[PDB]
């Protein structure tokens, strides 16, 4: 079968050196003149860097001259100045070139950090520089005289070197002598005679630096590349449209920087062209290729010199490295991002109204996006004669439009986003619902998952256009396909404030209100007695319910009894569908049981019916707290009557220590720390006065004499049901206010004895100011620290993604609960949901199978191992998967907004560092976030412990050297171990024990690089998971540990071999190619030997550094670099990932696309 | 409208699967070549498939049968055509 | 140091000033220079019928008096 | 949607004829990125099929 030759869908990509010649091939022409366009009649003058002939028709399908302006006239060159007649498109893609009368070195290979030309020729570089400037005069291939092949001379010495030897050695200097230099060079030869060094001198100082230069010389070899063409003779020249000269209003233009650099190197070529005819003095000549060789430079890349300055503006003209480069990596696709058709925005309001799986779209904004469609709907059914005719329709917007709009409306999802997108519910899909209005209004339900408060916040909406962008969003981008955070499988469509407090103030009970002891028939004639007014909604009431049951196989049991309840929940049970026990409703309903109950209903029901609950518990909680009538009054705030008293007998403490002081009965330090005590004791007392105060003091009669219960005051019931505020914002507003801090951080002794609903005084006031630009500033920065974590998560995991299904390892982590101190910080049960076994659990007893090997853990089986004293199980987790280049489907887990286990080809890397990244903002300034950042870097601790090396009975030897030498002793194993440390440092470590690899020979923090070496690797993953989770969970942050583990499981991804017999001793590689490697060698060609390795730890972002795509790598690394260290080597990029798909602008080898790549990956590597 | 595609992920698993099958099924519709397997209720090909698809009447397989049976269906047709084509002896 | 204006000042300070004789010096050497290659020229048999031959193309109005000739010395 | 100047037409075109279909082709950004790369001395190639 035939190969190919034209435009098919290309796979991979290829870079390398640009030969002369390979230059020539793109040209169509050389640009022989600095010449842009005629100064009168503005067209391009021939042959300049703005061209006809060379590069295109200025005009689609046009002869220059115009003697064929015909449309017909195609591959027609024009007799008069050849222009071929297409599309002004080609002036953007045709390049040129601009052949150089002296070569010239290219900056980057140059300049770039590791000078490429200085180590391939493992010559310096202030040499090299010294031989382009004509500084001094460089051998080549020296012979058999007195001389070096490199060896550098000076102008005498030069001189007196070449009397006694004329020929048979050469020297030159400049450009043309390191291009001699590069073609002489024999890499075959020079690798043979490196190998054998190698060998024969053994030592680390040389054979370190040795082994470095040979492997990649060697590489460029295989690679095809010829050391020559880091020299250049042509140039080649960008198309002249990706450098316009567009005029502007006024008649004056506009240019690219380019031109003034591309126009310079032009002029001074020319002229040294021009020099040589006229043989000019060689210390001219020689000043001119100077002057080119820098001219080619502040083209390229500007500033690795003197950065020259654009013309009579001081700013430094563009360059073509930083057309690339940027902040960061390429502006292409860095934020942002590209701008994108068919999207909108506008101020965002609620519409209770609508359903959660909906949202109102404004009539304009929806005409307007919509247009395309409108127009093909409205000559579809003959409406409109032709588009023409419909554009002029809904220009003229006739009433007609609008029942067609509803038609192209009703199926079509539009996304809606808001603006700091965090996890991937930031973008929603919603079925569009037509509202008059310019303002967006979005189911309250999910302003709780895009943090969108109603202050003015603005959202975003983009229309799927394709067939597949539509079910796209449908089936996973739609509101009621995620109602569950994928962070932790915990709802997060919950009802957010209004809403609980409807509910809250619902489902309550007084003791003595309307319709009290009475019984009735069911929920509906309880509404029937509410609503005509003869009972409250809160009263004790016996009413027959009929709850149901499914306890049966599959199948449901219906139960009816008399439960003791009130008059709200009876009326709210109408909502719960079927399978649902009264127990759920016949408590007080906070906003912590009303999630739980939405969470029940999912686990048990399924989705449907989940989505339609969530639904009918809104309506119903505004609408019964509309009902309600709470409001807040001033009075609402109760201060406690004994206040005043309690400020003073504290007041009276101060004065106690007071006095202590003067008298000198106490220290001035004590003195601050004793006063700040009592005050901050005082200020627990008043929190701990009002709160009882204010929680039961409501005190009321039924029937028979008095009684108390939790009071009904309006503020208390926001706080109890949790709709809004908290203990210790309310503690604020009645009680005393704290004690601020002054801006040193040192927390002023007298506090804020005055509340909100006091006055503040004018000294309380600007104490207090501090604490909130603090607060306002750490947050705005503490904004930005998140933002750049999520950055370095995102790099470091993005292109891993479910692959296999089951890797058929019985590995797994060991999962107890966190027991931190006092009593479980965190149950098991949290733990090990949704994960799936390592192996089959035994009963405390045995002969019993609870759970059998590999099975997900449900809700049934997490109670029915709680049911028995079940107290560890072992785990499959993403860090011990065995599956190489991606998760299998079992040992992550099943988490997602669906319940069901993780489908195959979902991208977890970034669902896993978005769900880390997001809750950042609530972290503290050890402890914090940036505590977070240093497990997540890997950083070792200022004053670190030391570990036992080896098992063995330990020693000391020699004496204080500034270091005191530690010996370990094996009873079978060999001695050798004497580890030097510092002895002013406390030690723990019995000096006459045997210690077990890995115990504490000191104390103080440990290098999480230890606990991998000499603990091993779940022991460190362990180690990382509980530090970072005991970070988040000391603010009530709810993120499963399954994320935690997979960005662990990149850190560690590359390891450095021991043994040998097929790789390189001591390189450090992916783990995933080594076992892979190691398995191709248990069964195939030599056994050899072969290799162990040794797991390594890396840092999130020195992790990230090391990706196999350059063009991912030239995103977010440092471009230049990456560009060049890529070039030499030939690298081909086989796409494969996913921040190169987006950049080339494919299908991303994950989700949908992952059906493709994979069908696409396969036809490679086959016929 | 179809608020949950809950019940079609059942019927194929990946829910990925899903998207890619009810597009296939769509386009067959949208451009158009077929009609539809159930009731339209005025909801557009988007949903129409999903349906389908939860209803147990198209999937990977069907299509890929029934495709492969349009294959030989308008093969049959150009039978006396493209045998014709002796024009290449 | 790079900045090829340092390098170009230093390459050139080299080169040292010349006295108002030796101005003279090296002018003399030009026109013995030339006057040697036009005594050179002026011995060559085609160099002089080839003259000839343009100037029988002046003549028939196959070139222009400018084209050969900027003048004699007379 | 954006960047790719002949699938943008070739998709309205599709949008009006009632067809939801996507001829993409490859974005101009990254087109250009090409031309920038090699208007610098690097031959960067699409290999294979
Ligand atoms: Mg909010
Ligand atoms: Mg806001
Ligand atoms: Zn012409
Ligand atoms: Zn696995």
């Amino acid at each position: 079968l035939k190969a190919q030759t034209k435009t098919e869908e290309f796979d991979a990509i290829k870079i390398a050196l640009a030969s002369p010649d390979m230059i020539r091939s793109w040209s169509f022409g050389e640009v022989k003149k600095p010449e842009t366009i005629n100064y009168r009649t503005f067209k391009p003058e021939r042959d300049g860097l703005f061209c006809a002939r060379i590069f295109g028709p200025v005009k689609d399908y046009e002869c220059l001259c115009g003697k064929y302006k015909r449309l017909k006239h195609r591959g027609v060159i024009c007799e008069k100045c050849g222009v071929e007649v297409t599309q002004t498109k080609v002036r953007r893609e045709r390049m040129g070139h601009i052949e150089l009368a002296s070569p010239t070195a290219h900056i980057w290979f140059l300049k770039s950090l590791p000078s490429r030309i200085g180590l391939l020729l493992d010559m310096p570089l202030r040499d090299i520089e010294r031989v382009l400037y004509f500084e001094s005069y460089v051998v080549i291939e020296g012979g058999m005289t007195n001389l070096e092949r490199q060896q550098i001379l000076t102008e005498e010495q030069y001189l007196d070197a070449l009397e006694e030897f004329g020929d048979e050695f050469d020297a030159k200097m400049g450009a043309e002598a390191i291009q001699a230099l590069l073609k002489s060079m024999d890499l075959e030869q020079e690798c043979e005679q490196l190998r054998e060094e190698l060998n024969e001198t053994n030592s680390e100082t040389k054979r370190k630096k040795l082994t470095k230069r040979i492997k990649l010389l060697e590489a460029f070899v295989q690679s095809g590349n010829k050391p020559e063409w880091m020299i250049l003779t042509v140039l080649p020249v960008l198309p002249p449209d990706l450098r316009p000269l567009v005029p502007l209003d006024g008649g004056r233009f506009a240019t690219s920087d380019l031109n003034d650099l591309y126009r310079r190197v032009i002029n001074r070529n020319n002229r040294l062209k021009r020099l040589l005819d006229l043989a000019a003095p060689d210390i001219i000549v020689r000043n001119e290729k100077r002057m080119l060789q820098e001219a080619v430079d502040a083209l390229l890349d500007n500033g690795r010199r003197g950065r020259a300055i654009t013309g009579s503006n001081k700013r430094p003209l563009k360059s073509l490295a930083d057309m690339i480069k940027g902040k960061q990596g390429r502006f292409r696709q860095n934020l942002l991002g590209k701008r994108v058709d068919y999207s909108g925005r506008s101020v965002i309001t609620v519409g209770p109204y609508l359903r959660l799986h909906q949202c109102g779209l404004p009539k304009k904004m929806a005409l307007e996006l919509f247009k395309p469609f409108i127009y093909g709907k409205l000559e579809l059914r003959g409406l409109a004669t032709t588009i023409k005719a419909a554009k002029k329709m809904v220009e003229r917007e006739e009433a007609v439009v609008w029942d067609i709009l509803d038609e192209v409306i009703r199926e079509h999802p539009v996304l809606l986003n808001r603006a700091p997108t965090l996890h991937r519910l930031g973008i929603q899909a919603f079925e569009p619902v037509l509202i008059e209005g310019k303002a967006i209004q979005l189911h309250p339900l999910v302003c709780a998952a895009y943090n969108a408060d109603f202050d003015g916040d603005q959202m975003a909406v983009h229309v799927p256009l394709t067939l597949e962008a539509q079910l796209e969003a449908r089936a996973l981008m739609m509101s009621t396909n995620n109602i569950l955070s994928p962070a932790n499988g915990e709802p997060i469509i919950v009802p957010s404030q209004d809403v609980v407090l409807g509910l809250y103030y619902m489902t309550r009970d007084c003791v003595n209100a309307k319709g009290e002891g009475m019984v009735l028939t069911g929920p509906k004639e309880a509404e029937r007695l509410y609503r005509s007014g003869l009972a409250s909604l809160h009263a004790r009431v016996k009413v027959r319910i009929t709850e149901y049951e499914k306890d049966a196989n599959g199948e449901l049991v219906a139960k009816t009894s008399l439960k003791d309840t009130t008059v709200g929940r009876a009326i709210l049970w109408m909502i719960v569908p079927k399978g649902l026990p009264y127990s759920i409703v016949n408590q007080a309903l906070g906003k912590k049981a009303i999630s739980k109950m939405l969470n029940t209903c999912y686990r048990i029901l399924g989705l449907k019916p989940t989505v339609i609950f969530a639904d009918q518990i809104m309506y119903t909680g505004f609408a019964y707290a509309a009902r309600s009538g709470a409001s807040v009054g001033i009075d609402d705030m109760v201060i406690p009557e004994k206040k005043h008293e309690i400020i003073s007998e504290a007041e009276a403490e101060v004065a106690e220590i007071q006095e202590q002081f003067q008298s000198g009965l106490v220290t001035a330090g004590e003195r601050y720390n004793k006063v700040i005590d009592i005050w901050a004791a005082a200020n627990d007392r008043v929190s701990k006065a009002m709160m009882d105060n204010l929680q039961t003091e409501t005190v009321i009669n039924r029937d028979g004499q008095e009684e108390k219960q939790v009071s009904f005051n309006s503020i208390y019931m926001m706080a109890d049901s949790g709709a809004r505020g908290s203990a210790a914002q309310i503690r604020q507003l009645a009680g005393m206010r704290g004690l601020m801090a002054k801006p040193d951080g040192s927390i002023i002794e007298t506090p804020i004895t005055a509340n909100f609903r006091e006055g503040l005084n004018v000294l309380q006031y600007f104490i207090s100011t501090h604490g909130a630009r603090k607060g306002l500033a750490d947050t705005a920065l503490k904004t930005a620290n998140s933002g750049y974590l999520t950055r370095r998560l995102v790099d470091v995991a993005q292109d891993l993604v479910v692959t296999e299904d089951d890797c058929g390892t019985h590995e797994g982590i060991m999962m107890t609960p966190v027991i931190e101190g006092g009593d479980v910080k965190e149950p098991l049960r949290d733990r090990v949901l949704g994960r799936v076994t390592a192996e089959d659990v035994l009963k405390p007893g045995t002969a019993d199978i609870l759970v059998p090997r590999n099975t997900l853990l449900h809700e049934q089986w997490c109670d029915l191992l709680e049911e028995n004293s079940v107290d560890a199980v072992k785990v499959r987790s993403v860090v011990s998967c065995d599956t190489d280049f991606g998760v299998c489907a079992h040992c992550y887990g099943r988490d997602l907004a669906r319940g069901h286990i993780i489908n195959k080809g979902e991208a977890i890397g970034v669902i896993a560092a978005q769900s880390i990244g997001e809750p950042g903002t609530q972290l503290t300034m050890t402890g914090g976030l940036p505590r977070v950042a240093d497990l997540f870097e890997a950083r070792r601790p200022k004053e670190p412990a030391i570990l036992a090396e080896i098992s063995g009975i330990v020693s000391f030897g020699k004496e204080t050297k500034g270091k005191r030498r530690l010996v370990i002793t094996p009873v079978d194993g060999s001695d050798p171990y004497e580890e030097m440390i510092p002895k002013w440092r406390q030690l723990n470590v019995f000096e006459g024990e045997r210690v077990e690899r890995g115990d504490v020979i000191s104390d103080g923090p440990e290098a999480p690089h230890d606990i991998l070496r000499l603990r091993g690797v779940h022991a460190v993953t362990r180690y990382i998971v509980n530090e970072v989770q005991d970070v988040y969970r000391l603010q009530g942050v709810k993120i499963n540990d399954k994320h935690i583990e997979v960005i662990v499981r990149q850190m560690l991804r590359k390891a450095t071999i021991v043994n040998a017999g097929s790789s390189d001793f001591l390189e450090g590689e992916q783990v995933e190619y080594s076992r892979v490697k190691i398995a191709n060698r248990e069964l195939e060609a030599n056994g050899k030997v072969g290799a162990t390795y040794s797991r390594d730890l890396l840092g999130i972002t020195k992790a990230s550094l090391a990706t196999e795509s350059f063009i991912s790598a030239a995103s977010f690394q440092e471009t230049t670099r990456v560009l060049t260290e890529a070039a030499v080597a030939g690298k081909r990029d086989e796409l494969r990932g996913l921040k190169e798909n987006v950049i080339v602008g494919r299908l991303i080898p994950a989700g949908t696309g992952y059906a493709y790549h994979q069908d696409r990956m396969r036809r490679r590597a086959a016929g | 409208a179809r608020v949950t595609v809950q019940d079609a992920v059942e019927k194929i698993g990946n829910r990925f699967d899903l998207v890619l099958v009810a597009a296939r099924r769509a386009r067959q519709m949208q451009v158009g070549g077929k009609d539809p397997l159930v009731p339209e209720e005025n909801d557009k090909t988007t949903v129409i498939a999903l349906r389908e698809i939860e209803e147990g009447l198209i999937n990977n397989q069907i299509l890929d049968v029934r495709e492969r049976q349009e294959q030989q269906e308008q093969e049959a047709a150009e039978l006396q055509a493209v045998t014709a084509i002796a024009e290449g002896r | 140091t790079t900045d090829p204006v340092r390098m170009y000042m230093r390459e050139m300070g080299t080169v040292e000033l010349l006295t108002r004789e030796g101005e003279i010096d090296i002018a003399k050497r030009i026109e013995d220079g030339i006057n040697q290659v036009q005594c050179s020229v002026a011995e060559y048999p085609e160099a002089i019928t080839y003259l000839l031959e343009q100037y029988d193309r002046v003549e028939a109005e196959e070139a222009r008096l400018s084209d050969l000739i900027t003048g004699f010395v007379d | 949607k954006s960047d790719d100047v002949n699938g943008r037409t070739k998709m309205y075109k599709n949008i009006v004829d009632g067809n939801h279909q996507m001829e993409p082709g490859m974005p101009e950004s990254f087109n250009v990125l090409l031309k920038e790369i090699r208007s610098l001395g690097i031959n960067i190639e699409l290999e294979d099929e």
